[PDB]
């Protein structure tokens, strides 16, 4: 579970192991698929996807989900997770928002992202309906079972960890993880790589003037972009995306239907919708002369139809033809 | 230029758990101040016990554990024995030196009262010889570790020429202490019946030499 | 913690110990300054800003915060509490709605209030982002370490509290709550002014038509305009505010760079901003010629540059400059 800055992390800009990036609201179904900075899932070995693993300390924390909190302009809605990532039914929103409880703390993490839902259709909701039909929209899956991309998953770089900098009581002192490779000198001239036990620092004495790292590549992270590079290499770890765009038939929009009102070579049509409909035709002659409105407020419209016939399309409806002679 | 804290004294008793802590002046206690807690038992005899905040020397028994809760170094006896009963200082590291805490003393229930063994010792002739006599009366094994030494010349309180150490602190963990009182080669052949009375928990001995 | 006549106390008009009063949606940071009636903070008498203590009863009650809430069009997200007073960050709202839990009850209180955020800069966003320029918005601070301004804060009045009035088996019976000062009579004639202890009352019966009062002006209170006054005096109790509004840089908006496209003596540009953008240029003659256009809406737009120059301002992105001969 990789922990990155989270940019205003409740206050401002903490470290957040759930730090957001990669928002992605580009599909259609109120979904967005997101990317933690921390891998949920499995716990650390082996159980149940529906369990909790981020990182506190330089550790992991493999615990319940219990109060995992998407949420945009309003609460989102999950969807499933996998891995570092997250998909979630949430409505449009100017941010993204996410969070969940430890149970001491809320501890969530936020940031900016344009977010939208418009349906597939020329029907311009701002919701899924109940009923409508069905047709081609783009779309998240639910499921893990999925290989068709694949992103660099490559180490983490060293981390920070005053918390080892200790003092031996006269001098500034290094500790170690569980034999982890710790990157060690101070400004002063002492020890200067540091692939060490815990060391001591002969020569300098404040913690602040000194290197406590973390080369602790035993597991990849995400290459975030906050994250810092392992100089050494880039190391193996390709590693899938669950969550894949897919060609799911969403449940989807529907105008309800128009007022026909017959005139001479004319249709007059009030015209009465749910919602902004883009509206057009086209004369069938080889003069065009189609037209495009959206329609959102109600209104009687005109077309002058032709001898041999024009369409007509009330929004994701199917297209309609009329014989006026 | 930094100022270790720990408690004065904390008593408990046999089986119980107990905290002693190690606050230090300048800001909370962190791993890089490496914290470390030494125990001096009675003899000028140290040991330590944890270094590097949790690292328990080799040799140390279990019960004894290390860690930072809250902004302090503490060490926690889980169990606490009769034998833990001594001084524990806690050492903080600062970059460049040492700063060491005023030590806590911990007492805890056990070894059962000891009364005092007393004997009382004539001036010997080689001594006589000098024209001096020394009675000298030792007590040993005594605990608790507080006596009244109290000597009669002839059914007379002595009150001067007397000379008491403090209680040392023996090897079992029990006390000793000798009483001198000095007379002069003269003094001695004078007066005829010395005594040397101790007062321990409650019962007195009295130990009595006849010339 | 005063409490006072909440609008639209979750069904109506209650009187809540959170009433709110003086909501400031007048900065920029995404905050709002409130004043509850109640004053959390420390306790009673001396620890731990983080408790809670609101009226219930007569009575204080000095408890934890657990579960605050101040919300609008989406919940908000405190930021500090001093005194009487609470800042949150909070989204654009309609109205403003804010409430706690003491564990039995939700117990909230909600008012209007027009709230927008506007972030200072040529940006119209609708909230702050994780990155961009910073500059100088209007915003209050985290601390209480203040003094910029202080309020008036002068005595209650009396309050109502009929569960004084009991009956002494065929006599109306008040009451005090510590030998406090209860001011009492009846609409018959009885003891007109009482400053007394537990009185009776001989002459009237009905607890529904006597003056159960408690001058209790031993802690002052908030000048709320929901306040009935303590006829007597002005007494003291000059009180600071905590949350000056100062002049922090927020971290603010930036639009995304411009497409610069060179004509003769024209600049097309293709325009594609993320918020409305408000453009405006300086035709640097003596003829100044400027324009100025909210732009939301991606679009390629033209200047007819002079000989001398011009300028141009994506926002609060810096001013550029053009040599256009």
């Amino acid at each position: 579970p990789y922990i990155a800055d989270c940019p205003n992390c409740g206050h401002s800009r903490c470290d957040s192991p759930i730090a957001i990036e990669e928002v992605r609201g580009d599909a259609h179904a109120g979904v967005i698929r997101i990317q933690t900075s921390a891998m949920f899932g499995l716990k650390t070995d082996g159980v149940d996807l529906a369990y909790m693993s981020f990182m506190n300390g330089k550790t992991q924390k493999s615990i319940k989900i219990d109060n995992l909190h998407v949420r945009t302009s309003a609460p989102c809605s999950l969807v499933s997770h996998h891995g570092y990532y997250i998909l979630a039914q949430c409505p449009p929103g100017d941010t993204v928002t996410v969070g969940f409880h430890d149970g001491p703390n809320r501890h969530t993490c936020t940031v900016a992202h344009k977010v939208e839902f418009r349906p597939v259709g020329r029907e311009k909701y701002r919701h899924p309906p109940e009923h409508g039909v069905e047709l081609p929209c783009n779309r998240y899956t639910h499921k893990r079972a999925d290989q068709g991309h694949y992103v660099e998953m490559h180490q983490p770089g060293l981390v920070a960890d005053h918390s080892l900098l200790s003092i031996h009581s006269a001098k500034v002192k290094i500790t170690v993880p569980s034999g982890a490779q710790v990157k060690y000198y101070c400004k002063c001239p002492d020890v200067r790589e540091g692939i060490t036990s815990s060391d001591h620092t002969t020569t300098c004495t404040d913690v602040k003037q000194c290197r406590a790292y973390l080369i602790d590549n035993k597991k990849w992270v995400y290459n975030s972009g906050r994250l810092p590079r392992g100089e050494g290499d880039t190391f193996k770890g390709k590693l899938h995306v669950p969550f894949v765009p897919v060609k799911a038939k969403c449940i989807a929009t529907l105008a309800p239907e128009p007022l026909v009102e017959h005139k001479h070579r004319t249709l007059i049509l009030h015209l009465h919708p749910d919602h902004p409909t883009l509206l057009t035709t086209r004369s069938l002659g080889s003069d065009a002369n189609p037209t495009r409105q959206w329609i959102e407020r109600p209104t009687t419209v005109n077309f002058t139809v032709t001898g041999e016939g024009l369409e007509y399309t009330w929004g994701n409806h199917p297209p309609k033809r009329v014989w006026a002679q | 230029q930094a100022v270790v804290t720990q408690e004065s004294a904390l008593t408990t008793s046999p089986g119980e758990t107990v905290t002693l802590t190690c606050r230090s002046n300048i800001g909370a206690v962190t791993s890089s101040n490496c914290a470390n807690w030494v125990q001096e038992k009675p003899d000028h005899f140290f040991t330590g016990l944890i270094g590097d905040t949790n690292n328990r020397r080799s040799g140390v028994p279990a019960r004894f554990s290390g860690s930072l809760i809250g902004d302090k170094a503490a060490l926690t006896i889980t169990g606490a024995q009769t034998e833990d009963e001594a001084i524990y200082f806690c050492a903080l590291w600062y970059n460049n030196l040492w700063v060491f805490g005023g030590g806590t003393k911990l007492t805890v229930l056990g070894q059962p009262k000891s009364s005092p063994s007393v004997t009382l010792f004539p001036p010997s002739s080689e001594e006589l010889e000098t024209n001096k006599a020394t009675l000298v009366c030792t007590i040993t094994d005594f605990y608790p570790g507080v006596v009244t030494v109290d000597w009669k010349v002839d059914g007379t309180p002595v009150t001067q020429g007397m000379e008491t150490t403090q209680p040392s602190k023996q090897s079992n963990n029990k006390y000793m202490a000798s009483s001198y009182l000095t007379l002069t080669a003269r003094a001695w052949e004078r007066h005829s019946s010395y005594s040397c009375q101790v007062t321990h928990e409650g019962h007195t001995v009295e130990k009595s030499l006849s010339r």
